[PDB]
């Protein structure tokens, strides 16, 4: 019945993202919840993992998000799963996963899957451990094609051994950037390498748990993207392990698996919807239209408006002659009435006004905007 | 689409062979039974080239005739076989000008510097050449490599470089040949933004056979700098010395290929053609009419081959016509000419016999080449490494130590002929 | 219904396998997983690793195991043990040596007479694990092996089919001791296990010749030795191996070459098969896609296809019943004997 230990157990890393500036300076509402199919950036690691088996998971957060990130745990989480929130106080701005994974490194005992919270994965979770079950590696690492942005982020140099599944060159492909260099004794030892540019690191990893402690005791790695750089398998490597060899391997499909780290959540977001009739809950007028387009509940839009390949989220309503196109919209947001917002994200808790016209324009928390137009900017309220 | 032609520099690994080729030219110099430069042909032949060029200095009278009266200026021949004299130590580039300023290429080129021993079709790799070329003219050369592991036997030094391919187009995108000391692999970034999947490739065999296009004899003529096909024409044309010109690659995954470019090649090839890898160019083919026949454990006999009783010849063995073994006697691992004489309880290891040696009783004979009508005398020790050349005659009870080279003539190679031979060397 | 037997002399063929962990039932030990994927992936190990493996996982699943006090541990280990089976059958059908060893298990499951405190019963049992594993395969294979190796003479050359551990002792033993002689490795489609034969042979000097199955009548002639190492035999003397095996023997025959049946006695089993075809193990039909000279290296082929194609059905089984009367002898730990006297030992057990 219990009779079978504990393989993996999750832990999910959610920091607040100094990218997505103009929605997230929040401590009002983190950026582990900011919205994309009208469910919390949370939901899809989350969802992910409950698919893949697991019951349990660990949520290393931030002490500021800490408040949020517990109320949204209790009331609105879909997925009938547990998560122990521990936000260390240790960790600040200054930082990124792997330290966030030290601050909690009592707590990891077994072989541990790392996600992050802004991991959107669609890629089904059988093939990730079963690879890592069959492989057996210290180490493997997700990786996918970058997006494809159909809208109007440094490039990734991945080195792999194909066939194997090695893993050989992991360097950001800006960086280092003078020169890219390949150590000849990489060519010694496995002589045919594929390089790709054309992928982009999908933040999914599963470590032996060996690993937990190569982070305790080396205190300069800081995020693992900076963390699965230094495995090296094949160098002089003097740096006293205790712990036959060491293997890092890597994995890529073409389905939907990114990371909404960058302005991605505007394409993840588009690309969250393939799905049938839009929801019942929420009141829409006659004098108006909307389609294909996702509008969360108890928001309300009124007439001669229109809402064209949009999102919008709860709490809202929209209305007096509206034109909202290819834009996002996220939570208490009063449209003023009878605005544009075309190819637009809005963050929550804000009022835009008395005609404001924004294309291409991010507008932040619990920010008014009022007559206005303006095209480029990312606004505001001051200081 | 039609009539191709190939240059062939002969002459170009003279000097490497010295002691011997001091008498006959490295391209005739016998393989397995076999005149060196007819692999050459044979594989010319089968790509379907139409017209032949071969580059030649050194003894080019022994080469001009012996393409006369081959089977290759025949009217039944696949191309037309043209030499062109030039001076010492030809350079490949120097040839390339002097076709520009004679003005002898047309369309595309097969280009080869030495010999070449190859079952490898060039047909379907001149097809993707010309179809790469049709509406880019600014692919200039697809160099033909051949797939194998990092520390393949027939993989040399000259054969060991690192290739950067782009995966599906097959464009080389850097290239620079192994050579320790330089212990890294670096190439510009920008390479990374223009292609999107690329190939770091060490275990790849640079043959050295290349296809090329009408611009290059025009274009060594411009870069009159270049000497090397590789570290001044290639890597000009990926350092954009030479302006906006694409280079590629065709890797064979299947056959074999390889270039008889020094001592060990010649040594490691003539093993690889023993072993069926070059298919159909095997002894028992019979291509200049002999009479040999495959045995198991590839030991090649040709007819009137006289072995007597309680001599035994192990496996990887050729015998020429009209040899003779003597009693108690062991060969295992050699190469023998034609009308040679093996005398009476002799060990022969993994040896080089050309044609006419004569070698007496209780002989130890491993790792060595013996060139036409050598003599060695009654109980005598030949070890690794040795090279002696035509017309030597080794005297009763000489030992010649590793890898001495003795000649005949009048240089740099220790010690002629009459016993017993060097040391008291009747030498002048 | 769950049954299929038609036209095709295939038909009846388990073809169903798990490739994946999907869905997989919840009460699975994390043991067992990765060794249902071992076991429908690799390419690497075959009936004697396989039940090493088999007992070795069993015993963390019983060690990890725990007593729920509504029972106790003889009526209900049998049943959870029951649970890991039915999930490993599912993503490969059971060895005959896993068979074996799994009536073994069960029934010291449950001789153990409502005795001691779990934990000691946890403990004799991994014991005759430890001690089936030990005498019955280990101890039993170094038997066979010296028993094996001193039928070979100085000049033999022996011929071995693909990758068998039992036959790859029995040589690098051989040369260790001193024995001149070479060794003839034959390989076959789809896979070529003889590769690694003939990497693993030639790595501890030995003198080595390679050939495909199509060339047996040639290198025959050389040959003066066959050895051949076994999944099971079969009780009418029958050597049930892989899917050439029996053309081996049976050109071997022709060319009076003796047939040496290198097999542990717990591979010894009750069945009786009168064909190749009833008892054997469907191989994945794309494997015999790809064009030769490797395998898994991309070749797309004419055949691709053929799951659409109407009329062609693309086939590889793993197994071969060799009979009795092209088997010259059987050798196991209990000695050099006629294969035919293999339903005698049983009784001996």
């Amino acid at each position: 019945l219990q009779s079978i230990p504990i393989e993996f157990q999750a832990v999910v890393f959610a920091g607040f993202g100094n990218s997505l500036y103009p929605l997230t300076g929040s401590d009002a509402l983190p950026k582990a919840l900011l919205p994309i199919g009208n469910k919390p950036m949370l939901h899809y690691p989350l969802y992910w993992l409950e698919a893949a088996g697991f019951t349990s998971a660990i949520l290393i957060c931030m002490e500021e998000a800490e408040a949020h990130i517990n109320a949204w745990l209790r009331s609105g989480y879909e997925g009938h799963m547990r998560i122990h929130v521990e936000a260390p106080t240790i960790l600040d701005d200054s930082k990124s996963s792997a330290d966030a994974l030290r601050a909690v490194s009592h707590l990891i005992k077994n072989d541990f899957v790392c996600l992050s919270c802004d991991s959107i994965v669609g890629l089904p979770p059988y093939t990730v451990l079963d690879k890592f079950r069959l492989d057996n590696p210290s180490a493997l690492a997700v990786y996918s094609p970058v997006l494809k942005y159909e809208h109007i982020d440094a490039k990734q140099l991945i080195g792999i051994e194909e066939k194997t599944s090695r893993l050989l060159y992991a360097k950001s492909s800006a960086d280092v950037g003078s020169d890219f260099t390949f150590r000849m004794s990489l060519l010694w030892k496995h002589p045919r390498v594929t390089l790709n540019t054309n992928l982009s690191d999908a933040h999914i990893f599963v470590f032996k748990h060996w690993v937990i402690d190569l982070i305790r005791e080396k205190e300069s790695i800081s995020s693992i993207r900076g963390d699965l750089i230094p495995y090296l398998v094949k160098c002089q490597y003097q740096k006293s392990f205790t712990v036959a060899l060491i293997a890092k391997d890597g994995i890529i499909c073409s389905r939907a698996n990114n990371l909404p780290n960058y302005f991605e959540l505007n394409k993840c977001i588009a690309k969250l919807t393939p799905e049938q009739r839009l929801v019942d809950v929420t009141v829409s007028e006659r004098a108006l239209v909307g389609a294909d387009c996702m509008v969360n509940e108890g928001t309300t839009i009124k007439d001669n408006s229109n809402i064209k390949k949009s999102i919008i989220g709860k709490n809202c309503v929209i209305g007096k002659g509206v034109v909202v196109s290819n834009s996002i919209l996220m939570d208490n947001i009063v449209v003023e009435d009878g605005v544009r917002l075309e190819s637009c994200i809005v963050a929550s808790g804000a009022q835009i006004g008395a005609k404001s016209k924004l294309r291409e324009c991010e507008i932040g928390v619990d920010h008014r905007v009022e007559a206005g137009r303006i095209a480029r900017g990312e606004r505001l309220v001051d200081m | 689409k039609h009539a191709l032609q190939a240059i062939v520099l002969s002459d170009s690994y003279n000097y490497r062979f010295r002691p011997l080729t001091l008498d006959k030219p490295r391209c005739l110099l016998p393989l397995a039974n076999t005149p060196l430069i007819e692999y050459t042909f044979e594989f010319l032949a089968l790509a379907g080239v139409q017209e032949v060029y071969v580059f030649c200095c050194a003894h080019a009278g022994q080469i001009r005739e012996y393409i006369e009266k081959s089977k290759w200026n025949l009217p039944s021949s696949p191309f037309s076989v043209n030499t062109i004299v030039s001076r010492e130590s030809l350079s490949v580039g120097d040839a390339l000008r002097e076709l520009d300023s004679k003005q002898l290429i047309t369309s595309d080129f097969i280009l080869v510097s030495g010999d070449v021993v190859s079952n490898v079709p060039l047909n379907e790799v001149l097809k993707e050449h010309r179809k790469r070329r049709e509406d880019d003219k600014n692919a200039i050369m697809t160099m033909v490599v051949r797939e194998a592991s990092p520390f393949h036997r027939t993989r040399a030094r000259t054969e060991s470089s690192v290739f950067v391919i782009d995966k599906k187009t097959s464009q080389c995108v850097h290239y620079q040949a192994n050579e320790r000391g330089k212990h890294y692999v670096s190439m510009d970034p920008e390479i990374f933004n223009e292609h999107e999947e690329l190939e770091v490739r060490n275990d790849l065999i640079d043959c050295q056979i290349d296809i090329c296009s009408n611009d290059v004899p025009a274009l060594f003529t411009e870069n009159f700098d270049y000497q090397d096909i590789r570290k001044d024409f290639v890597y000009g044309v990926l350092t954009s010395d030479l302006l906006g010109k694409k280079i590629h690659c065709h890797v064979a995954k299947e056959n074999y290929a390889a270039r008889v470019r020094s001592l060990q090649t010649y040594d490691a090839i003539s093993k690889d053609v023993l072993s069926r890898w070059v298919y159909p160019f095997v002894p028992d083919s019979n291509l200049l009419n002999q009479t040999f026949s495959y045995q198991r454990h590839q030991i090649y006999k040709e007819e009137d081959v006289v072995l007597a009783r309680s001599c035994i010849i192990k496996a990887r063995t050729l015998i020429g016509a009209y040899t003779k073994v003597g009693d108690a006697s062991v060969v295992a691992n050699t190469i023998i000419g034609r009308n040679c004489t093996i005398g009476s309880n002799c060990s022969i290891d993994s040896a080089f016999l050309w044609e006419d040696v004569v070698i007496g009783d209780n002989c130890r004979i491993g790792k060595a080449i013996l060139a036409n009508s050598v003599k060695i005398g009654n109980n005598c020790s030949i070890e690794d490494g040795a090279i002696v050349a035509a017309g030597v005659v080794i005297g009763d009870n000489t030992i010649i130590e590793k890898n001495k080279r003795l000649t005949t003539f009048e240089s740099h190679s220790q010690g002629t002929l009459n016993d017993p031979s060097l040391v008291g060397i009747g030498g002048r | 219904i769950f049954e299929e037997k038609q036209v095709s002399i295939f038909s009846h063929l388990d073809w169903r396998r798990r490739r994946t962990t999907e869905n997989i039932p919840k009460d699975i030990h994390p043991a067992v997983i990765r060794l249902g994927l071992k076991l429908a992936n690799y390419k690497i190990f075959g009936s004697n690793q396989r039940c090493i493996d088999l007992l070795k996982t069993f015993k963390i699943v019983i060690q990890d195991y725990q007593t729920p006090y509504g029972t106790t541990l003889s009526r209900h280990l049998t049943t959870h043990i029951n649970s890991q089976i039915a999930y490993l059958v599912s993503t490969r059908p059971l060895s005959i040596s896993m068979g074996n060893a799994i009536r073994f298990l069960k029934l010291e499951i449950s001789v153990l007479d409502i005795d001691l405190t779990d934990d000691e019963g946890k403990e004799l049992l991994l014991e005759k694990i430890d001690s089936y594993i030990r005498d019955r395969i280990i101890i039993a294979g170094q038997v066979i092996v010296q028993a094996a190796t001193e039928k070979i003479q100085d000049g033999d050359v022996i011929l071995t089919y693909l990758h068998s551990s039992t036959v790859n002792d029995v040589l690098i033993h051989a040369k260790n001791v001193g024995k001149k002689f070479r060794v003839v490795v034959v390989d076959s489609r789809p896979e070529f296990e003889g590769r690694v034969c003939l990497k693993l042979l030639t790595e501890h000097g030995i003198e080595c010749t390679y050939v495909m199955i199509s060339a047996l009548s040639y290198i025959m002639q050389e040959v003066t030795k066959i050895f051949l190492g076994g999944h099971a035999m079969l009780s009418n003397g029958a050597l049930y191996s892989r899917a050439g095996t029996s053309l081996i023997s049976l050109l071997g025959h022709e060319s009076n070459v003796p047939v040496i049946a290198c097999c542990e006695s717990y591979k010894f089993t009750e069945r009786i098969q009168l064909d190749s075809l009833v008892y054997n193990e469907l191989a994945p039909g794309d494997q015999l896609v790809n064009m030769g000279v490797d395998d898994f290296e991309e070749k797309p082929g004419v055949l691709a296809n053929w799951k659409s194609v109407k009329n062609l059905k693309l086939l590889s089984l793993k197994y071969d019943v060799t009979p009795p009367r092209l088997i010259t002898v059987c050798v196991c730990e209990m000695g050099l004997l006629p294969s035919t006297s293999v339903p005698a030992i049983i009784n001996e057990f």
